[PDB]
């Protein structure tokens, strides 16, 4: 923890050479001070000002989107103290406080078309400008505003240099004002909250006039900070003097003023948080104290608690009636123990952001600057406050004794020396962290002079190797191992043979831990003492499958660079490969079986039933001995019958006795995957047949879980009807266009069964090989039957004569 | 248009007149450009834009239009590649051939003019076939090849570097006159018909409406993060995650080295399972991942909400007859749909990756039952309709003095006799609508895709093919189109039944023919010949 | 010291392949000492200390070049064609010697009873008892492979891995 440090990742972006040229022209003013913020919209826009010129640029790129040049009443030109972004209407914008030699303007700048298309003349030197709402009217998402704020058409709050606050109607519905800095409407103040707003609204407009409510007096107290906080629907107002007010825009009330702790410093920002979990509606306001010449930086921390929590129809969460606000938490950057003797640091706030996840996580980043006094290089630091972990910390008033920010468990802190070192020259004016605590991971843009700069905060021996290759195979970061492996075998030292056994030996000794633990997970799903899988087997079930998949890619990449194993290593490897292989197919099942009622007496009686019909129908003139799922079965020999009789009832044909007996078909080694697909297809689709009443059963999943292609499914489900006496839809499965045993009981059964006929269709149209002398005699007789004589007889000399 | 040393600017004005005869311009609108070079502009009342064209610092064409401060991209074609890669199984002289007589791949002007250099000859070009033109080519590098073969006993690694040395020669020959016909020259818009057309050098290029998948693919990094949300969908968030998602993708696309691309294709082509495919191409490039790229697209992948809406959004929307009867509206029409259909067959290759490292992270949890059954049928039935669907349509796309292209030539005889169809259908009842571009276009650009898609019962290109001289190409159609293809399968049957008859194999014609006869259900053509069935047949 | 040694190994190295780099390390190689009666006797206990690592393992002048030095499994049942090696390595290594070297140096002196004229007199015993080797691996009968069991035994103990 004791050194997070940032990570630049890519140049520096510079501005292009006019926006430098630009910014530059106006520093021959020697009052003339540079400014640049990130917008806190969703647009990605930085600004920068410098006297009149306004210069927006993209927040990634550095591009310059817009520029502006102010124009003032006097010879001397307006400077640009304060800016917001403002959207209306589908337009992108700017509020721009302008300060004038008699006087200020509040501009709004549409971005689109680079121009001032409002102005309005303000009642003293404009200090900061905050919009509250973009649009007016009777609307549902107005209804938090007082009714008199409901009247206007955008509503902007404007603060001046002795204490003004003002609420003015931006007329927005008025379409027919182009408005620039120079044609600016005059103002009509409203020192009280008026009945008749329309009225007066209505003559205010015709008179070509912004109407405005004040809502505080001349104090002759400058203020310093403004934002308004739609989650409490307050209007926060810090002073030159470090008092602090909250005003409530429903009621158009102070419902609180204080002095900060700090004493009398300046309140420059504030940053709004809200905990996961408050038992009473507790939010929280960050309200930081700093001075303009340099000097002490302290952040607030005040609790705001509230009686009532409203959802609004927009589904955002109003905080109503304010019961109490008390300061919680204090942090003195300036006093911190980076002075090793009494030097005079100026220390600087940079930044001051809130990130929100929907909150679950609610952070704050601060970022300051510290210049020690014959240091030529600043110190830049980034720190985060998670108001949760606060929470779980107990709410500590301030660092315990002996606590460094380094070491604490609700703040994290980043140095940016690797910024500074590449920006020597360079002012830093704010730090964006992208929305989008020593544990967190974000990426970060700073805001220079010259241009952009893009940042990575990255959040904090053979038993250690086995735990390295543990993670590796657990987070499934194969490109590792085989890099390594691949590596190890190009390097012919002999420290390289060593660790390729022992990764060898340690990936087999894996292996075997994860089977008995896939065994210890799986006896309680077929011992009937489980009668619901809780998600946590499941997860440790799909755990152990990714882990026998991990280690079976392990293993392939061995094989893969084995060029030079002994014979008896390379069988070894391979034997190690196919076990590990049947491993992951038999935990892919099982887990498959878990995710997707078995009648054993049921359908074991109907097959018991259609053998002995079938025996009966057969009077011996046929070798139909068997079912085409009694076949399919014997195509695994007897390793079947032995499974399926280790079980208690099993008679080692189909049905199987459980359906553990069918699960462990898919532990068979050396058996077709598709014909244990085609086994399970085939036992899937009885179940089916036992339960119409369902047409969405998880169960039709099956042959797309498993890619099992649409030619298989249709001759199985033939094989199936075949056995349910449907022979119609039987063969019209299996000849659809999408073995040498199989040909002759199709035609032994449809002869028995008296329908020579489709035995002569079937023989026409499939063409079987005749190998075999019953084969021949079987054809014959199929022939005659369909009184086929002259083909008969060719059949006869043709093969034994 | 201002052209100043840092920085251009755009101003657009309004004429005024005052009732004394005094004009004062109005001032509507500036317009800031890079430091590209301002090649020509317009601009459309009709449209209220701006349309400009420009060369950038590597002498790229730039096209852009605005609405009079974001210029949007037109989609301009790259340059062919310097290298060919040439696999090992590839005889290096079909590869070169496929490339240089690829449609849109070259212009004739070109290859003739390094061929009448080469020969060191005045001789009259005759307006060669292009049969003509490549058989010239080859005998002409031949000869400058055996001219190199000094001695009699070359040993075969000797002669193979000789025969490149000079086809490489001739290729940059090519090159150099094909980059002087390219060279860029102006922009044509029609006010009443808002037809767009940049003129090059050597041919005319139409620019036409992007779709909006498209769109999103294409457009650069940058960019991406300033589109408008509301028309990707009325839903915002919607919105947010398809831009995530299209991110994603494109940091696939970034990081799939030739070899990978090749591999995908080819397993195409080899009818080999495009997923399997998608699957060891993830493998190598997680065992290949040295820039933690697998971390960046877990962290964009983590910022989209709903991958699986963006998923199926972007499947959805991938999923008069006199008039434009022209060959070059034919090419170009056709153009579009094998750009479509390449753009779109990378988008599902990656898509697939993606959707199998989705799951390979979804056991980020335990399967869970009404999740996995759920989940199962419908993402496995969704999924299949989806990927095979997706590289059936491919490879029909990959499938008369002029070149046509095979589906040049199926548009002309079959898909546009059914235009008029396609227009009636519509409402357009009143015969009093203007024909719009936009609309046009797209409409028949769907219908054909629907028609070569296999999705149409026409039955024709292939029963064409077989009653046409080239017989192969047809066998490698119905090669591709039949496992995917549920449409026209009776056909496809009937049509490689005569293949198969002409081939001399007809044995495996006859049963062909018995497949076919099975959709004889609810069929024209069989009936047609009747005007039992088995025995008829 | 070792570092000299240590870049001769690695001049042995590229010897296999190029000359022309290795006999710039071998005229930097006058910028040696040159006092005969005991530096030259300097350069001695280094050709004689890798004649001693030829007849070894694998040789310390093998990874950077992989030639006919390479680390061969000490796993492999190829034990006499992986020791019919390292008379060819160690013949290889008298000729890198004769063409650009070892035209000097002899510390024979006293060793184990023996004396001995020059310590070229070493590299013919090391090839002598190079020879011997591959002679008792040509013959493998469990009386000889017993008694060698009990030889080394009495020397050290073996690793049983």
């Amino acid at each position: 923890m004791q050194n997070l440090e940032a990570q630049v990742t890519g140049s520096l972006v510079a501005f292009p050479d006019v926006t430098q040229k630009a910014l530059k022209e106006d520093e021959i003013n020697l009052d003339s001070v540079l400014r640049g913020k990130f917008s806190t919209g969703r647009t990605s826009l930085a600004w920068l000002a410098c006297g009149p010129q306004l210069e927006i640029t993209n927040s990634v790129t550095g591009e310059r989107i817009s520029a502006y040049h102010f124009s003032g009443l006097t010879e001397r030109p307006p400077v640009v103290v304060a800016v917001k972004e403002f959207t209306w209407q589908k337009k992108t914008g700017l509020l721009v406080g302008l300060v004038e030699a008699e006087g200020s303007v509040l501009c709004l700048y549409d971005i689109g078309i680079s121009k001032v298309v409002k102005a309005v003349v303000l009642p003293g030197s404009v200090t900061a400008v905050e919009p509250i709402i973009n649009h007016g009217g009777a609307s549902a998402s107005t209804q938090h505003l007082h009714q008199s704020l409901r009247w206007f058409f955008g509503v902007t709050a404007v603060v001046t240099d002795v204490g003004h606050v003002l609420l003015i109607d931006l007329c927005l519905d008025e379409v027919s004002s182009n408005q620039d800095e120079l044609d600016a409407s005059d103002l009509e103040v409203m020192s009280v909250i008026p009945t008749k707003i329309p009225k007066l609204r209505e003559a205010a407009t015709r008179e070509r006039r912004h109407l405005c409510l004040q809502l505080a007096a001349p104090t002759g107290t400058t203020v310093s900070c403004l934002s308004y906080i739609s989650r409490t629907n307050q209007l926060a107002v810090g002073y030159s003097d470090g008092y602090f007010s909250l005003w409530n825009m429903k009621t158009l009330r102070r419902d609180y003023h204080v002095q900060i702790e700090g004493g009398r410093v300046p309140v420059c920002a504030v940053a709004f948080q809200e905990p996961e979990n408050d038992p009473r509606n507790c939010c929280y306001l960050w309200a930081v104290q700093s001075s303009e010449s340099g000097g002490d930086v302290s952040l607030h921390l005040l609790q705001l608690a509230f009686s009532d929590r409203k959802c609004l129809a927009s589904g955002q969460i109003m905080y109503e009636l304010l019961e109490y606000c008390e300061e919680r938490y204090s942090l003195d950057l300036s006093g911190s123990t980076l002075s090793l003797r009494g030097q005079s640091n100026n220390t600087k706030l940079l930044g001051c952001q809130t990130i929100e996840k929907f909150p679950d996580t609610s952070v704050s980043v601060f970022s300051w600057q510290v210049n020690t006094y014959g240091q030529g290089k600043p110190s830049v630091y980034l720190g985060v406050f998670d108001i949760n972990r606060w929470y779980q910390a107990q709410m500590p008033d301030s660092l315990r004794s002996g606590q460094f920010l380094r070491n604490c468990s609700y703040f994290a802190f980043w140095s940016l020396e690797a910024v500074v070192n590449i920006t020597t020259q360079d002012i830093i004016f704010d730090i964006l962290v992208h929305e989008r605590p020593s544990t967190y991971n974000f990426d970060a843009t700073c805001l220079l002079n010259s241009g952009l700069i893009h940042f990575a905060c990255t959040g904090f021996q053979e038993e250690q190797l086995q735990a390295i290759l543990a993670a590796a195979v657990e987070t499934s970061s194969l490109g590792l191992l085989t890099s390594c492996i691949k590596r190890w075998t190009a390097e012919e030292q002999p420290r390289s043979a060593a660790n390729l056994r022992f990764v060898l030996e340690w990936t087999w000794k894996k292996v075997t831990l994860t089977k008995q633990e896939f065994d210890r997970l799986c006896f309680r799903l077929f011992d009937g003492s489980c009668n619901f899988i809780d998600p946590h087997t499941l997860q440790s079930l799909q755990q152990c499958h990714l882990y026998f998949s991990n280690l079976t890619a392990v293993l392939n990449c061995f094989i893969a660079q084995a060029k030079e194993v002994t014979q008896q290593g390379a069988v070894d490897l391979t034997n190690k490969q196919s076990v590990t292989r049947l491993l992951t197919l038999y935990a892919s099942v099982v887990l498959w079986f878990c995710r997707s009622f078995y009648n054993y007496q049921v359908i074991q009686q109907y097959y018991s039933d259609q053998r002995k019909k079938l025996e009966r129908l057969a009077r011996g003139k046929w070798d139909t001995s068997s079912l085409m799922i009694d076949g399919l079965i014997n195509q695994f020999g007897d390793r079947i019958q032995q499974l399926w009789s280790r079980d208690d009832n099993g008679t080692g044909k189909y049905p199987p006795a459980n359906l553990h007996a069918l699960l462990d078909v898919y532990l068979l080694e050396n058996a077709d995957e598709m014909s244990k697909h085609a086994i399970t297809i085939y036992f899937l689709l009885d179940i089916m047949y036992s339960f119409p009443d369902k047409p969405d059963s998880s169960i039709e999943s099956f042959p797309t879980a498993f890619f099992v292609p649409g030619s298989l499914i249709k001759l199985i489900q033939g094989f199936w009807l075949l056995d349910h006496n449907d022979y119609q839809n039987s063969v019209d499965c299996i000849l659809n266009p999408a073995m040498s045993w199989q040909h002759s009981q199709i035609i032994e059964n449809l002869l028995c069964h008296g329908d020579s006929r489709q035995a002569l269709r079937y023989l026409q149209v499939m063409k079987p090989v005749a190998t075999t002398s019953k084969e021949v005699k079987l054809h014959m007789t199929v022939l005659l039957a369909n009184r086929s004589i002259l083909e008969a007889w060719n059949l006869q000399r043709l093969h034994n004569v | 248009y201002l052209h100043t040393p840092k920085q251009g600017q755009f101003c657009v004005f309004q004429l005024m007149c005052a009732e004394s005869n005094r004009y004062s311009l109005d001032h509507i609108s500036s317009i800031f450009t890079n430091q590209e070079t301002l090649i020509d502009f317009t601009f459309t009342l009709t449209s209220m834009d701006i349309w400009a064209l420009w060369l950038d610092d590597d002498n790229q064409t730039v096209v852009k239009h605005i609405n009079f401060g974001q210029w949007n991209p037109v989609f301009v074609n790259p340059l062919p590649e310097d290298d060919l890669a040439i696999s090992d199984e590839q005889e290096p002289q079909e590869a070169y051939l496929e490339c240089l007589f690829a449609p849109g791949r070259f212009t004739i002007a070109a290859v003739q003019k390094a061929i009448q250099i080469l020969r060191k000859g005045s001789g009259r070009v005759l307006d060669l076939s292009w049969e003509e033109l490549r058989k010239d080519v080859t005998l002409t590098v031949e000869n400058e090849i055996q001219n190199a073969v000094i001695d009699y006993d070359v040993s075969q690694e000797e002669f193979r570097q000789i025969n490149i040395e000079n086809w490489c020669k001739f290729y940059t020959c090519c090159l150099q006159y094909q980059e002087t016909l390219s060279r860029p020259l102006a922009l044509l818009v029609h006010p009443d018909t808002n037809m767009v057309c940049l003129l090059r050098k050597g041919f005319l290029s139409f620019l036409a409406p992007c779709s909006l998948v498209e769109h999103l693919y294409l457009v650069p990094a940058e960019h991406l993060l300033t589109v408008d949300e509301s028309v990707i969908s009325d839903d915002i968030d919607a919105a947010s995650d398809i831009v995530n998602l299209i991110q994603c993708l494109r940091m696939i696309a970034d990081y799939i080295s030739e070899d990978m691309a090749y591999l995908m294709e080819s397993a195409c082509c080899h009818l080999q399972s495009p997923e399997r495919v998608a699957e060891q191409i993830l493998e190598d490039l997680i065992a290949n991942d040295i820039d933690n790229i697998m971390e960046n697209i877990q962290n964009k992948l983590q910022d989209t909400r709903n991958p699986i809406r963006a998923i199926g959004f972007l499947l959805q929307n991938m999923d008069l007859s006199t008039l434009y009867g022209s060959i070059t509206a034919s090419s170009v029409v056709c153009q579009a749909i094998c750009k479509i259909s390449a753009t779109r067959f990378l988008i599902c290759r990656d898509l697939l990756i993606l959707q199998h490292l989705l799951l390979r992270l979804g056991d980020m949890a335990l399967i869970g039952a009404g999740q996995l059954l759920h989940s199962q049928q419908e993402l496995i039935p969704r999924a299949a309709q989806l990927l095979l669907s997706y590289y059936m349509i491919r490879w029909g796309s990959q499938c008369t003095s002029g070149i046509q292209t095979i589906v040049e030539l199926f548009f002309e005889d079959v898909a546009r006799k059914h235009f008029p169809h396609v227009f009636i259908q519509s409402g357009a009842s009143q015969l009093q609508e203007p024909l719009n571009w936009s609309d046009l276009i797209k409409r028949i650009t769907n219908y054909l895709l629907q028609l070569l898609w296999p999705s149409n019962p026409n039955f024709q290109f292939a029963e064409c093919l077989m009653r046409n001289c080239q017989y192969t190409q047809l066998q490698e159609y119905v090669r591709l189109l039949l496992p995917w293809c549920q449409v026209n399968v009776g056909s496809c049957h009937f049509m490689l039944a005569q293949c198969y008859l002409v081939a001399g194999e007809g044995h495996k014609a006859l049963d062909c023919f018995s497949q076919a006869a099975s959709e004889v259900e609810r069929e024209d053509f069989l009936e047609k010949l009747i005007r039992s069935p088995r025995l008829q047949y | 010291k070792t570092k000299h040694l240590k870049a001769a190994f690695l001049r042995y190295c590229r010897k296999d392949i190029l000359g022309a780099q290795s006999m710039v390390d071998s005229l930097f190689s006058d910028s040696d000492m040159e006092p005969d009666d005991e530096l030259d006797l300097a350069v001695n206990q280094i050709s004689v200390d890798l004649i001693d690592d030829y007849p070894a393992s694998d040789p310390r002048w093998a990874e950077s070049v992989p030639e006919e030095a390479a680390g061969f499994s000490n796993t492999s049942l190829i034990l006499l064609h992986q020791l019919e090696d390292k008379m060819k390595a160690h013949s290889f290594f008298v000729d890198f010697l004769h063409q650009v070297g070892l035209f000097s140096r002899l510390s024979t002196c006293q060793t184990k009873g023996m004396l001995v004229a020059t310590r070229l007199l070493l590299s013919e015993h090391a090839e002598k008892l190079s020879a011997a080797i591959v002679l008792k691996n040509h013959h493998a009968k469990l009386p000889v492979l017993v008694n060698s069991a009990i030889q080394l035994a009495l020397d050290k103990r073996m690793c049983t891995v």
